[PDB]
RNA sequence: GGUGAAAAGUACCCCGGGAGGGGAGUGAAAGAGUACCUGAAACCGUGCGCUUACAAUCCGUCAGAGCCCUCGACGUGUCGUGGGGUGAUGGCGUGCCUUUUGAAGAAUGAGCCUGCGAGUCAGGGACAUGUCGCGAGGUUAACCCGGGUGGGGUAGCCGC
RNA sequence: AAGUCCAAGAGUGCGGCAGUGAGACGGCGGGGGAUAAGCUCCGUGCGUCGAGAGGGAAACAGCCCAGAUCGCCGGCUAAG
RNA sequence: GGCAGCCAACGUGUUGGCUGGGUAGGGGAGCGUCCUGCAUCCGGUGAAGCCGCCGAGUGAUCGAGUGGUGGAGGGUGUGG
């Protein structure tokens, strides 16, 4: 088995499905090249998704000892956390619910030797 | 050579040493029971004859008698709340035949 | 248990069927139960365990009464009053080898497997055909008698 | 209109499938003797230093 | 539903909401309405003949004394003083089973006492003696007092 | 000895209750009563 | 003496929703849905359960139909033959004899011919 | 409403502005981290296996090709009384409930899951169906006494 | 008079505890209608569906065959 | 071949032979849940619950079989 080291950001104030959209960009990329991706990636959930996939990075090359070179973004997913209910007024009268999702995203980054 | 042997209400193509699962038999594991042939076919010769079938009998050993698939049966009919559950297991008896 | 074609024990022949002066409903019904491969004793139905039939001189098929001018061949475009009707002379003038295919398809099952074994047909409006190299059979449609 | 049935997972998947981010197509570009990526739209930028690379 | 705080209005109209028809916020389907044939408070105790109660407690003395767990004692303890130690001693001797009905006369406080917090041992008086008592008790210790006023009340 | 645990009921004293309106197998739905009706939802009188 | 109800109910729920394991949807999901496709599968299952006898006829049928026209003869009139020859192999092992072994299907379909009567549509 | 037995409530370091994590430590257990006992379903992912872009599917059921694991003859991959999946293809196949002569019905209700949600109790009530006691008798009500479910209590009731 | 013979699950009487009292079509005998209606109202030890699956009627409650106790890698047939 | 009332038997009456589509509805017999009298068992050497594996029963359903999680109760019998 490869040497991994885990990231979770939990209760990101971003949906699920907005951090998923820029986590599939960046799965299966190495860390550098997905670090690259989630800075030039115009969604503002990347910038969640950054902290954590660097966060997993620190912990492989520092409480793990690994080369940070040789890292990859091996499994990394976005489950959704708790929501807040708001409400929204409406026309006549008429109360509409609005969800404040937040997302635990979890990054897990393997030493592959390239 | 085999032979289409008869028994439990149904025929069976076996050759010596072949396993069959058939209907349940009154015998015990490890008897011997004697069944009667509907065919017979040595290579080429193929014995039809009913006079000549009646002197052949299928002799096969009886390892076990075991249970079929469990069928569960839900007799349902819409819009009149009848429901039946119900289910089965056949009880099959397995038969290694010895000889023909 | 019954025999179940595995793998690839399913053996495919080919015939050729001359069309001249048979019927076409007839032509059809023997070309059909070739592509099934109902004249197989190992005939499994949700197998396309058929024969490959090519068909020569389609256009030299025979069809009795006044098929030729009254039957017709319909097709819907989707449209409104997009049906167009070609009788099955104008049909057999025109596209001769489509009357004898659109026989043996409609004689054929109307599923995946039938459209499946469609691939199998060859119908030539001419005594000849590209597969010599196949090495046809001459299949001459016999009747067995009771 | 309102929809008359749930809709499916399968379908409901199909096209969600197409709400989906492109990603940026990044070339190199050497800045303070460092390698980093920045689109090839911003490439010039990055060479003439109007680009923030943290 | 009635006797659940609120619910006495109607929680909205009967038609136009789009909603089921309520006619309480205390109906039975409501979260936090009343239970529809729940429990209420009832006498469960039953008229059961004097002849039957009776029948039933000799039948089950007449079991006891024909397997021989019927046991008499002049008394449970020797002395004014209650001593659970000397009581659990002669129970040990009159019987080795984990319950014994002892059946001794009200005035026999010092017995009562002494034999009271003995893990199976169950006291009653002659007059309260009953068949589930008795049924529940492997053996029955009478004392002499007790079955002699036993036998009189039952006999005279 | 005859202890607690050895009595029991009379063969054929205790009848199990029926427990009406619960589910098919039983007498369910409609609980004996039939379709609509003024028996449907009450008793009539007597008289 | 309330009694909760989810230890009882949990377990038909359990049943109906292994038995549909498999199921595409919400039939595989849900116990309400996957109670309506069970009613479903179950009357399925008995019905073809009790059709498989037929379709397997067919099936046997339709492959010793195959071998007798091979052998030129006719699926009816080697039944009829059989029959007149005494020869009490089922259908199945009949396809079985067709597939397997041809030349014993031949030597039955002789039997059957030789059985036959001389003219088969005689008044007799 | 529920961390833990006890805050022992995670020092220190690292990523991060924080939040949140990763090491480390506490703890029997952080598969107990003040979002905390267990942690179901719905619902939402990620990974793997099969399948699927010529196909008309109440979504299943019966056959069923092709794609991995449990014991062995044999010595090694082709079998088996054997044992799960995934489902090319073929056949059959008109949801459940209510209510109706009749509904798959384009009639009603249900978006889904979990929890709750409907013949129950009182009374010597009334009418019918096993047991105590009789021998023509059964019973007691109120009440009295008993620290109980036991003993008394004949008024009355029903048979006669 | 027999026959139905391990009885029809028969008839009768008394207590069960009921629901049912919206029927449908088809064949025969009729009324109303125009001797129309998938009309309506009657009769029918007539049937079926209701409350009935299975096979045939392409599909198709009422038509035809036939009344499903459960299994079977069996056989014979019914209407078709 | 497997399962559900009546008949014969000689003897302990459980063996053999004659038997069953179902809505309203009636009768019978049961499954599962909780609380309890008594009896008896299991449980921090891991109860319940939950998720499985392997199976099982004619049905409701089963699991003193078993793995994982779990942390304190629970099972069985006979009665209420």
């Amino acid at each position: 088995e490869f040497p991994s080291a885990t990231a979770k950001a939990r209760y990101v104030r971003v949906s699920a499905t907005k951090a998923r959209r820029v986590i599939d960009l960046v799965r299966g990329k190495s860390v550098e090249e997905a670090l690259d991706i989630l800075r030039w990636a115009p969604q503002a959930a990347s910038e969640p998704v950054a902290k954590v996939i660097a966060s997993a990075a620190a912990n492989a090359q520092n409480n793990e000892g690994l080369d940070p070179s040789t890292l990859v973004v091996a499994t990394v997913y976005a489950d959704e956390g708790p929501t807040a209910k708001r409400i929204r007024p409406r026309a006549q009268g008429r109360a509409f619910r609005i969800r404040k999702r937040t997302s635990h995203i979890t990054v897990i980054v393997e030493s592959r030797p390239p | 050579t085999y032979a289409i042997v008869k028994t439990g209400g149904k025929q069976y193509k076996v050759a010596a040493g072949d396993v069959v699962k058939v209907e349940k038999l009154d015998s015990e594991p490890g008897a011997s029971v004697s069944l009667p042939v509907a065919l017979v076919v040595d290579g080429a010769n193929v014995t039809s004859k009913a006079d000549d079938l009646a002197k052949v009998a299928v002799t096969a050993e009886v390892l076990e008698h075991t249970k079929g698939p469990k069928i569960r049966i839900h007799k349902f009919k819409n819009k009149t709340g009848y429901h039946k559950r119900q289910g089965h297991r056949q009880q099959l008896t397995v038969l290694k035949v010895t000889g023909i | 248990p019954t025999y179940t074609p595995k793998a690839g024990d399913t053996t495919r022949s080919w015939y050729v069927i001359d069309a001249s002066d048979v019927v076409l409903g007839r032509l059809a019904s023997a070309a059909a139960t070739l592509l099934r491969g109902k004249h197989k004793p190992t005939f499994t139905p949700n197998v396309d365990g058929g024969d490959f039939v090519i068909v020569i001189n389609a256009d030299k098929i025979a069809v009795s009464g006044d098929k030729l001018t009254k039957k017709f061949a319909y097709r819907h475009s989707g449209y409104p009053g997009g049906l167009r009707k070609r009788t099955i002379g104008e049909l057999l003038e025109k596209h001769p080898t489509r009357v004898v295919e659109n026989a043996i398809i409609g004689m054929l099952p109307h599923n995946k497997l039938g459209r499946q074994i469609q691939k199998k047909l060859k119908v030539y409006a001419g005594p000849d055909h590209p597969h010599a190299a196949q090495q046809p059979i001459p299949f001459e449609i016999k009747q067995v008698a009771q | 209109a309102v929809p008359k049935r749930r809709m499916s997972r399968a379908n409901t998947r199909s096209r969600r499938a197409q709400w989906k981010a492109e990603a940026p197509g990044l070339v190199t570009v050497s800045v303070a003797g460092q390698q980093r990526k920045v689109p090839r739209r911003l490439l010039k930028a990055a060479r003439l230093g109007l680009v923030d690379l943290d | 539903r009635g006797e659940v705080s609120g619910g006495g209005k109607k929680p909205y109209r009967q038609k136009g909401t789009g909603r089921a028809r309520q006619g309480s916020t205390r109906a039975p389907q409501f979260t936090g309405g009343g239970t529809v044939h729940g429990p209420k408070p009832r006498d469960y105790s039953q008229r059961t003949p004097k002849k039957m109660i009776a029948a039933a407690l000799r039948g089950a003395l007449s079991d006891r004394a024909r397997n021989d767990r019927i046991h008499a004692v002049t008394e449970l303890v020797e002395g004014q003083t209650p001593s659970t130690k000397s009581a659990k001693t002669f129970l040990g001797t009159l019987t080795e089973n984990k319950k014994v009905l002892v059946v001794i006369g009200r005035t026999d406080e010092v017995g009562a006492k002494s034999v009271r917090n003995l893990p199976g041992v169950h006291v009653i008086s002659p007059d309260q003696l009953n068949t589930y008592d008795v049924l529940n008790a492997d053996d029955v210790v009478f004392s002499v007092e007790a079955l002699n006023a036993y036998i009189s009340a039952n006999s005279k | 000895v005859i202890k607690l645990h050895d009595l029991k009921p009379a063969p054929g004293e205790k009848k199990a209750k029926t427990r009406v309106g619960r589910g098919e197998g039983s007498k369910g739905k409609t609980a004996g009563r039939g379709t609509k009706g003024t028996k449907a939802r009450k008793n009539v009188p007597v008289m | 003496a309330r009694v909760k109800r989810a230890l009882n109910a949990q377990k038909k729920r359990r049943t109906v929703l292994k038995a549909s394991k498999g199921y595409r949807g919400q039939r595989s999901r849900l116990y309400r849905k996957a109670k309506e496709q069970q009613l479903h599968s179950l009357t399925y299952a008995y019905r073809d359960r009790r059709a498989r006898k037929g379709e397997f006829r067919k099936l046997w049928i339709s492959r010793i139909n195959a071998a007798a026209r091979a052998n030129d003869i006719t699926y009816n009139r080697l039944i009829q033959g059989l029959k007149a020859a005494g020869v009490e192999v089922d259908r199945k092992n009949l396809a079985e004899l067709a597939v397997s072994d041809p030349a014993a299907f031949t030597a039955l379909v002789d039997v059957a011919r030789a059985a036959l009567p001389e003219d088969v549509n005689a008044p007799s």
